């Protein structure tokens, strides 16, 4: 029985068929992701140990993201058929299903209360 | 698979350090250098019920007697059971008994 | 309470009670392929003992590099903050 | 400091890691790891109650008590 | 941070996919942006949708708690990953088979406590019996009226 | 401290703490063997139950089949 | 990233965690603990690379298929009912910069140490940087690897935060 | 139940301080004699919580389950019932057995200590309580019902039989973990051990469905 | 009200004839001062209101949001004194004079006896607001936030200007008093139904309404603190207190005009108690809290039932102290970080304590914890809606849910954890951060030992 | 201290303690101990300050309110005679609330004080507070939040006119 | 069980409905059938305030324990005897509905055994 990943049930590392495939070309790029990661770590430490900084060393990675995850959204927005029928479809949608819901409600609940059938007979608190 | 010879340095030197600096956080005999039997059992009991138990106590009762009971359906009691054969403090009303019981 | 010499008389104690190694041959700078002849199934083995002994794990990328008793002790220490 | 008991003390003899040796004999194979768990087969560590017996703790001066306590009120109904 | 290092537009030449990557600190082979649908991505990369839990607990991380390292790219959805939400660790049972297994013992349950119900269990005696026309009075009946009388006889 | 850590034995035991357990040990098989001398009827039954298939038919009032 | 043999050698480990976890108890884990030495054992000497590295694809999947869905797991280890407990008894030594001077009185000879600590910290920062600087390649570091003092007299480059660290029990 | 099941918790505090934070049964085993005090308690307290005539546990338990075998009421919820209360049996078992019975399996340093008289008589009062507390409780409060008493000997004494069941097929489960015998594991040992899934597919759906949601809809 | 309104006046002079080193002890001091008889407009009468003169009065709608704004002001002083430290003298007074004039609007805005005076003076608090975000918010998105809070506010205030002259055209007077007793029906047609749109818009607008929400999370992001203080304090109760008034003559039109704004604030709570979860920024998680909370105040309105205008003005009340502390604590973290981003700093109950503590206070309040005088107001809008329709039950049921996960996310993230490595300049919490704290919360949980004071005319 | 009308509460019939045992009893003598620990140095206390209050007696009054017309004798718009009514009608509405406030109060304590008994023992208080409660309903309920004199007459006005139909059809 | 399985798996037409019986007269077949007795007034039963649900044919016994439990406090292991006799009486009210369910299957059986006459 082999494993069948999922969204939110990831493929283990050890049954990856790929993980075994290490060609040359592979170690290559392992090496070149490990540069990057020693690069930014010495720079990190440069400041992290200096004996002189107080404060808070700025990193641009958290500040392209949280930009990223406001600021950058509408200018590279298209309304398209995409986007259109999300919006349509999530932001009024709802809107027309609630309106219904209550209104419905309220209409039989109002039609019982004048035929008096719709039993208050304690009811002083509203 | 084993340290190399510059690991090996490296893990040495740190190691010294690390330990001198343990080391500086014992406290000197000084330090903290501060700014300026049955019977006893008895006592703290004795103390602590007349600050934890008559005290609130006395409290209290002042205040449901003279405050909380003087309005009314503030303390509500169920009715005490009335039982056959019982005789009551205010009328001095007794009971009937039950009927007599068939065999059983 | 873990000490120095303690953590060396443990590690070296349960070195003795493995079948593989001679307890007259071994000392703290015994290495366990050099010195001691066993393999790297061995060395998993005997940091594992080591794990149980103190209750802790060793995680394979440090594991791995314990080649002698002295090294374990050294490690051990340095985990558990023992200066003395 | 701490005075670690002496280590040729331990050994399979008579416990269930010597079965355990026994079984891999016959294959060929060898348990190089059995004197480090013999302790736990020693000692004040030997025998250990079954199940039962642990239930059973104190049941013998339970039982004593209770004989003793309805060997009296049969005494006082006697009278 | 200056503009050129902040995210920008969907790249749109392989010198933009070169320059966007730079930028975010990832080899160009690595670097892969958001499809260019009208969603608002921009040339933000495409991580692996990995819960940090995933990630390696014994590396020094500059951020253990998050296991993160400082300067690295960050996921579009990392606060929905941090330890605390989201888990995509690998499971010991197959996720599909995971659902069957509980929905399947859910549904069963249900239908056996709708078969308990139409077929209930009970003692082979007759109704409890109350005196007083079943305590018509007690249980609060109007006393100016008459209940049709409930009687009780020996057996 | 009282108490001293053992390796790989069987650790130190107070009196104390042997016969105290001991004691409540054999509270429990008292109190239950003198609770199930008086009171066994709280486990095995407290009245017993009838047979109905062993009552007359003239008792449940069953008038014969020409009736 | 890792090697065969590393690969193998995890595996090994964690077989023997998994295993345990099944047997329990001692005796019983020590008899299936050599069965598997003995497997391990049966193809130690495999020299065709392509064969081994089948073994190890296999034996990844048969560990999966028999693994513990709840092997044991030490107590201060990730996911241990221990992990990070103490973090929040961890305090940085920055914070007694901080401290009040009536605070600091309290402690008269732990804070003179401490003063002598700063010294050697400051006056050893920019011969770490130097050293740093000299031995790094021109594109850059390409591991995270650090290397020792070389003259007498200096400390290892980066060693302020791994030497002053919180203790592990800080309280 | 709030007085054996506090002790019980009691008891396991006193195991897990003894051992160094372990909290794995597996890595337990042996403290019968090491542990006197905190071994009498944990079995007054199982035995408390199986329904063992005339303990604390029994005054409630088995009046429940004899309410519930007379009444009027679904027939399968009857039967879950029951068979939920010989697995209280199992996992009763499974506790004294792994915990306390065999030999060790914890580390070599041994560290065990119960003497402390906060531990002693914290855990001595709530044993008194275990043993005496249902009897003085069920002897004192008013009736307010009419208790069914008069019921088949099988539905008397149903809540002792399939308890005392559970115990003997319990310590056969346990027996067989010693023999030299490597088993798989059924799909209900899985489904049992993962807790049916639920927190596994509910904790992860639920959160990132909502979570997803909050981001790509809701907000962006 | 020239008792308060003529003290508030005279604290321009005191700022401004002030020694140099001592405009924050004096303006500080005499606006509590002014504070404390603000208490005196507690003189209620259980059929009357308290009328004044032909200009102001006062009912029990009017007197807590009028000690709410009173007892703001210092606190505003307080907050800002510190990020200001640095600017010149005169920059200075010129801030404080812009917080003491948006006072004096306040009052008599909540005091106007005609609505067209009442406008006015809704408008005017525009402009030192707006003048306060744009000339010392802190970054470039502060203008554009001063242009969207202006453009959405004054594209439905000026058809409300058009509506109220015609009403007056109409019925001849706009007096409050005068128009309980004068008010007609509203009937059906298409030229009442854009009246009551432009009669209800321009407070939809600052509630703010679902959908017209979009300047409000501009504005907090930009704001200095002070600026956050009262936007989110004072004057979203601007439209709450609009619609409580305007409400009386838009009868019985409101039983349908309402559904398109039930539905928008039903829905819309939950859309943006689901945006907390996943804020980045921590004064904007805040800003969109708001916003759920004051769908609740709208619905309220909306339905218009003596329970729901009872818990619509406990909710005004409460909203106004915990989000303003909200405010205040993150504004409290940003002085040391100099950032909003909530993951920056983590663990900081390790570092400190006692803020920590108001931060849980905060938190507690925020998801109404009962019996606080936030679980006061919303369970009594939850009793009325549920009246109004059972099914209401599930959505507002829901939202509490999301409300207690998001109160705590920010609790745990900022609070919990592991403390950042390089974050090393967290100094200890000082003592008017302290005392900043505690002036929101001391008075926000006394008030539950007297909620009546703050349930409003219904009561 | 209250009207025994307003607030009615049945004689209390207390049994006499008629014990069928050897043992004390321990609430006796736990009884006798609060009145000596308890009682008698609190009425002590009470007493001073009942000696503390009788020097200095003053009094307060209940307010009076004089009957003005109400709304269905004011012309339409006319303020000065609609202010009047409109106020001497919010301040019955205030009194109408406590009436109901009252019935209800009288209903509980009937329902804790028969304890078992109760259903069959409180059908008078649930009577008189089922009615209580029908005509507050019909004066005051749905009038809304903005509600006024004029609202209520009309909501009465449209109910007469009902019950005016009824009545000449049947 | 037993009955349960006749009414479920065997013929549900010969076993009592017990949420519909009785279904037969109750002198059909019982002539001249006394009425039970209730020795306990309601007005006594209201004064001891007993749960309605206690209030039925052996409720005095259950006013005569609750007396004694009051009148022996604090000696809690006492009225046992009256415990007894109010049980007792329960049981013998539970045998009673006992024999009523008794009844209604014979004569279920009978009618039948009889219908069957009515066409064989
Ligand atoms: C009703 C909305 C209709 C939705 C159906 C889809 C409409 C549609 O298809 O629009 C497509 C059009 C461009 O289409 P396309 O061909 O893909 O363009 C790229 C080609 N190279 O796209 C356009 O350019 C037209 C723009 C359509 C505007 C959509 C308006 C509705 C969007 C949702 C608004 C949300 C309202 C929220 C309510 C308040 C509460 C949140
Ligand atoms: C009525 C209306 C219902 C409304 C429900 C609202 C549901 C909100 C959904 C959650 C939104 C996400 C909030 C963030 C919380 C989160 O992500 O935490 C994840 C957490 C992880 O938990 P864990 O598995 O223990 O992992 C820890 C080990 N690392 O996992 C969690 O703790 C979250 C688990 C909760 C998932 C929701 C479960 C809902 C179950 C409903 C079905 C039952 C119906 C009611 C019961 C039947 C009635 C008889
Ligand atoms: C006292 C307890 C009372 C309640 C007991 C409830 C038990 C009810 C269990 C219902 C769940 C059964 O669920 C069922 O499990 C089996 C076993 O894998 C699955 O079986 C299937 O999957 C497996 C594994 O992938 C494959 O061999 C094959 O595809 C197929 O057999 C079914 O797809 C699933 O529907
Ligand atoms: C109304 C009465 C209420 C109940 C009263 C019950 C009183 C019972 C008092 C029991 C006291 C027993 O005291 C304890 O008994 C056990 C019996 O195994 C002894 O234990 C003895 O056997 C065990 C092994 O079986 C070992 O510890 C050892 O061989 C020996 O000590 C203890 O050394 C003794 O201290
Ligand atoms: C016929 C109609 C004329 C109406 C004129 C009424 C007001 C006349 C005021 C005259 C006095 C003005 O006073 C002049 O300005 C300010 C305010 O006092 C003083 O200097 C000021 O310094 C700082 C503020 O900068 C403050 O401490 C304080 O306001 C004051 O000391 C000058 O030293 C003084 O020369
Ligand atoms: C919450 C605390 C608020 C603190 C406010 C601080 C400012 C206090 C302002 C005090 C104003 C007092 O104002 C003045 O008080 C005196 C009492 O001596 C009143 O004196 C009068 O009161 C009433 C008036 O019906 C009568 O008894 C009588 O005519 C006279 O005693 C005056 O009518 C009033 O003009
Ligand atoms: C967020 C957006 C909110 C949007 C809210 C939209 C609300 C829509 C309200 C619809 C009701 C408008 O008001 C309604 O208009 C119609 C005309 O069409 C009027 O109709 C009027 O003229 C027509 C002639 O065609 C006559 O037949 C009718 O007798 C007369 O009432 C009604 O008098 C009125 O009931
Ligand atoms: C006889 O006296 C009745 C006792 C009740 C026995 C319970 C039988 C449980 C059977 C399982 C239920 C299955 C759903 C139809």
């Amino acid at each position: 029985p082999k494993y069948e990943a999922s969204r939110l049930s990831s493929l283990p590392t050890t049954l990856d068929p790929a993980e075994y495939d290490i060609s040359s070309e592979t170690r290559k790029a392992q090496a070149e992701r490990l540069a990057i990661r020693s690069r930014l770590k010495r720079e990190y430490q440069l400041q992290y140990y200096d004996p002189s900084r107080r404060g808070v060393i700025e990193d641009p990675a958290l500040v392209r993201w949280t930009y990223a995850r406001s600021a950058n959204i509408y200018p590279n927005f298209r309304p398209n058929t995409k986007t259109s029928l999300l919006g349509a479809l999530f932001g009024i949608g709802p809107l027309v299903f609630w309106y219904y819901v209550f209104k419905t409600d309220r209409d039989r609940k109002e039609k019982l209360i004048q035929e008096g059938k719709l039993d208050r007979t304690f009811n002083i608190s509203y | 698979s084993g340290y190399t010879p510059e690991e090996k340095l490296r893990l040495q030197q740190l190691r010294e350090l690390r330990r001198r600096w343990l080391k500086d956080q014992e406290l000197s005999p000084r330090e903290p250098v501060l700014p300026p039997n049955v019977i006893y059992k008895t006592y703290r009991h004795s103390i602590f019920a007349f600050t934890h138990v008559l005290i609130p106590v006395w409290i209290i009762h002042y205040y449901l007697k003279y405050h909380v009971t003087t309005k009314p359906y503030t303390i509500v009691e169920k009715k005490p059971r009335i039982f056959p054969g019982d005789t009551i403090l205010e009328t001095g009303e007794v009971i009937p008994p039950m009927k007599e019981f068939p065999d059983q | 309470p873990l000490t120095l010499e303690g953590i060396k008389d443990r590690v070296l104690y349960v070195l003795k009670l493995y079948d593989k190694i001679d307890p007259e041959k071994l000392s703290v700078n015994s290495h366990f392929m050099k010195d001691l002849g066993l393999d790297s199934l061995d060395q998993v083995e005997i940091i594992m003992a080591m794990e149980d002994e103190f209750g802790f794990e060793i995680p394979d990328i440090d594991a791995e590099k314990l080649m002698c008793p002295q090294e374990i002790v050294d490690y051990i220490a340095d985990k558990k903050d023992v200066y003395e | 400091k701490m005075e670690l008991p002496d280590y040729k003390q331990w050994k399979i003899e008579g416990t269930p890691l010597e079965t355990v040796q026994e079984k891999l004999a016959a294959r060929g194979l060898r348990d190089p790891w059995g004197r480090n768990e013999a302790w736990r087969y020693m000692g004040g560590f030997a025998n250990n109650v079954s199940f039962v017996g642990a239930l059973l703790k104190g049941f013998k001066w339970g039982f004593a008590a209770f004989v003793v306590a309805i060997g009296a009120e049969y005494y006082l109904e006697s009278q | 941070i200056t503009k050129d290092m902040l995210p920008g537009p969907y790249p749109k030449t392989p010198e933009e996919r070169a320059a966007a990557a730079k930028k975010y600190n990832m080899r160009v082979e690595d670097y892969e942006p958001y499809p260019d649908d009208g969603t608002g991505y921009g040339d933000y990369p495409k991580l692996p949708d990995r819960s940090q839990q995933e990630r390696d607990p014994w590396y020094d991380w500059d951020h253990p708690d998050l296991r993160l390292n400082w300067g690295e790219p960050m996921h579009w959805d990392l606060d929905m990953y941090i330890r605390n939400r989201v888990d995509t660790s690998p499971t010991p049972v197959n996720w599909n088979l995971m659902c069957k297994h509980l929905f399947g013992f859910v549904a069963f349950m249900l239908f056996m406590f709708w078969v308990g119900e139409t077929y209930p269990a009970y003692q082979p005696v007759g109704p409890k019996q109350y005196p007083y026309n079943n305590l018509y009075l007690e249980r609060g009946g109007d006393p100016n009226k008459e209940p049709e009388p409930v009687v009780h006889y020996e057996i | 401290a009282h108490i001293e850590p053992r390796y790989r034995q069987f650790p130190q035991l107070t009196r104390s703490q042997v016969i105290q357990a001991e004691f409540f040990s054999a509270t429990m098989w008292f109190w239950i063997l003198w609770r199930f001398w008086h009171d066994s009827d709280a486990v095995l039954g407290h009245f017993p139950y009838p047979d109905p298939s062993q009552w007359t038919d003239e008792e449940l009032g069953i008038p014969p089949d020409d009736e | 990233y890792l090697t065969h043999q590393q690969k193998v050698l995890r595996l090994y480990k964690r077989a023997l965690r998994h295993l345990e976890s099944w047997c329990i108890h001692r005796d019983k884990y020590r008899y299936f603990a050599c069965l598997l030495r003995a497997r391990f054992d049966e193809h130690k000497n495999e020299k065709d690379m392509v064969k081994a590295t089948q073994l190890l694809r296999e034996a990844e999947e048969e560990f999966w298929h028999g693994q513990h869905p709840q092997p044991y797991i030490f107590p201060e280890s990730p996911g241990g009912t221990s992990y990070e407990r103490y973090e929040c008894y961890k305090v940085p030594e920055w914070c007694l910069d901080d401290w009040h001077p009536s605070e600091k009185a309290m402690y008269p000879d732990y804070f003179a140490k401490r003063e002598q600590w700063k010294k050697l910290r400051r006056e050893s920062w920019e011969r770490e940087v130097k050293q740093l600087q000299e031995e790094t390649p021109v594109g850059g570091p390409r591991t995270e690897a650090l290397p020792p003092a070389r003259k007498q007299g200096d400390l290892p480059p980066l060693w302020w935060h791994i030497v002053t660290r919180p203790r592990e029990r800080p309280m | 139940h709030a007085f054996f099941k506090a002790m019980l918790f009691m008891c396991s505090g006193s195991i897990i301080h003894s051992l160094n934070d372990e909290q794995d049964i597996r890595k337990m085993g042996g403290l019968f004699k090491a542990m006197p005090f905190t071994t009498t308690a944990l079995i007054v307290g199982s035995l408390a919580l199986t329904g063992m005539p005339f303990l604390t546990g029994f005054y409630s338990k088995d009046l429940i389950i004899e309410a519930a075998n007379t009444s009027y009421t679904n027939a399968w919820a009857l039967l879950m019932t029951l068979i939920a209360t010989s697995f209280t049996a199992i996992y009763s078992t499974r506790i004294i057995f792994f915990a306390l019975l065999g030999q060790p399996r914890f580390p070599t340093l041994v560290n065990i200590n119960e003497n402390n008289p906060l531990l002693i008589n914290s855990i001595k009062r709530l044993l008194i309580g275990s043993l005496f507390a249902g009897y003085i409780i069920s002897n004192n409060i008013p009736p307010t019902t009419i208790p069914q008493m008069t019921m088949p000997y099988y539905l008397k004494t149903t809540a002792l039989i399939v308890t005392i069941l559970g115990f003997i097929l319990a310590l056969e489960i346990s027996n067989m973990t010693k023999n030299l015998k490597y088993h798989y594991p059924s799909n209900a040992f899985k489904f049992s051990t993962l807790l049916g899934y639920f927190p596994t597919i509910m904790h992860r759906l639920a959160p990132y469905m909502n979570l997803s949601m909050s981001q790509k809809s809701a907000s962006s | 009200m020239l008792k308060y309104i003529i003290p508030t006046i005279m604290l321009m002079p005191l700022t401004w004839l002030s020694k140099n080193n001592m405009i924050w002890v004096n303006s500080t001091a005499h606006s509590l001062l002014i504070s404390f008889t603000s208490l005196l407009l507690m003189n209620q009468f259980g059929d009357n209101s308290l009328n004044f003169s032909l200009l102001f009065f006062s009912d029990s709608l009017s007197t807590p949001l009028l000690i709410l704004t009173m007892w703001l002001l210092p606190l505003m002083l307080m907050a800002s004194q510190h990020h200001l430290s640095k600017e010149n003298l005169t920059r200075k007074k010129l801030f404080i004079t812009m917080l003491i004039s948006l006072q004096l609007f306040l009052i008599m805005t909540f005091t106007a006896m005609e609505l067209i005076l009442f406008y006015i003076l809704f408008e005017a608090t525009l402009v030192p607001t707006l003048i306060i975000i744009t000339r010392w918010g802190n970054q470039t998105e502060r203008l554009n936030a001063g242009l969207y809070f202006l453009f959405y506010t004054l594209a439905g205030s000026l058809p409300l200007l058009v509506a109220l002259i015609y009403i007056q055209n109409t019925v001849g007077s706009l007096n409050f008093l005068m128009l309980q007793y004068w008010v007609q029906p509203v009937h059906n047609s298409w030229s009442n139904v854009f009246m009551w749109l432009a009669c209800m818009m321009a407070f939809m607008v600052k509630m703010p309404l679902y959908g017209l929400h979009l300047w409000l999370p501009k504005a907090h992001v930009e704001a200095p603190i002070a600026g956050s203080m009262v936007l989110a304090a004072v004057l979203l109760k601007l439209g709450g207190y609009g619609m409580l008034r305007i409400t009386l003559i838009l009868n019985p039109m409101t039983d349908f005009m309402a559904y398109p704004f039930i539905m928008l604030s039903l829905w819309g709570m939950i859309m943006t108690s689901s945006i907390c979860l996943r804020q980045t920024d921590l004064k904007s998680l805040i800003a969109y809290s708001s916003v759920s909370h004051m769908a609740l105040v709208i619905v309220a309105i909306l339905i218009q039932t003596p329970w729901s205008y009872m818990g619509a003005t406990a909710l005004m009340i409460a909203h106004g102290l915990t989000s303003s502390m909200l405010f205040c604590l993150a504004n409290s973290n940003y002085e040391r970080i100099h950032s909003r981003t909530m993951i920056l700093a983590r663990g900081l109950q390790t570092l400190l304590p006692l803020m920590a503590t108001w931060w849980l206070l905060a938190s507690l309040t925020n998801l109404a914890l009962p019996p606080t005088i936030n679980l006061i107001g919303e369970l009594f809008v939850v009793m009325s809606t549920f009246s109004w329709s059972n099914i209401t039950i599930i959505l507002m049921g829901v939202n509490m849910v999301i409300t207690a996960l998001y109160s705590l996310y920010m609790l745990i993230m900022t609070q919990r954890g592991k403390y950042t490595y390089h974050i090393n300049n967290i100094s200890p919490s000082f003592t008017r951060e302290n005392a900043l704290m505690s002036l929101h919360i001391l008075p926000l949980l006394l008030l539950t030992l007297n909620p009546k004071i703050i349930l409003g005319p219904l009561y | 201290s209250w009207d025994k009308d307003v607030y009615p509460e049945p004689p209390r019939r207390t049994p006499a303690p008629s014990p069928q045992t050897s043992l004390p009893n321990p609430i006796t003598y736990l009884t006798k101990a609060f009145d000596l620990l308890v009682d008698r140095p609190v009425t002590l206390v009470r007493e001073f300050i009942e000696r503390q209050h009788a020097k200095n007696k003053y009094y307060y009054y209940h307010r009076e309110f004089r009957r003005v017309p109400d709304i269905t004798e004011c012309q339409e718009k006319d303020v000065l005679c609609m202010f009047e009514a409109e106020m001497q009608w919010r301040r019955d509405y205030k009194v109408d609330q406590e009436i109901v406030n009252i019935i209800q109060e009288r209903l509980k304590a009937c329902q804790q004080r028969e304890g078992e008994s109760h259903r069959q023992n409180c059908a008078k208080e649930l009577e008189q507070f089922t009615q209580v409660v029908k005509a507050y309903q019909d004066r005051y309920h749905d009038l809304g939040a903005h509600y006024s004199a004029r609202k209520c007459l009309a909501k009465q006005k449209q109910r007469m006119l009902a019950e005016r139909k009824a009545a000449k059809e049947a | 069980g037993a009955h349960l399985a006749r009414r479920y798996l065997g013929d549900a037409s010969v076993e009592p409905d017990p949420l519909r019986m009785p279904t037969f007269p109750p002198d059909y077949g019982f002539p001249e059938r006394k009425e039970r007795e209730m020795v306990a007034t309601q007005q006594e039963m209201n004064d001891a305030q007993l749960v309605l649900q206690q209030r039925d044919y052996c409720a005095h016994y259950l006013i005569r324990f609750l007396k004694c439990k009051r009148d022996s406090f604090p000696n809690f292991l006492a009225c046992k005897h009256e415990r007894h006799d109010w049980d007792y009486c329960e049981h013998l009210d539970y045998v009673k509905r006992m024999k009523e369910f008794e009844r209604e299957r014979r004569l279920l059986q009978r009618k039948k055994r009889r219908e069957q006459r009515e066409a064989d």
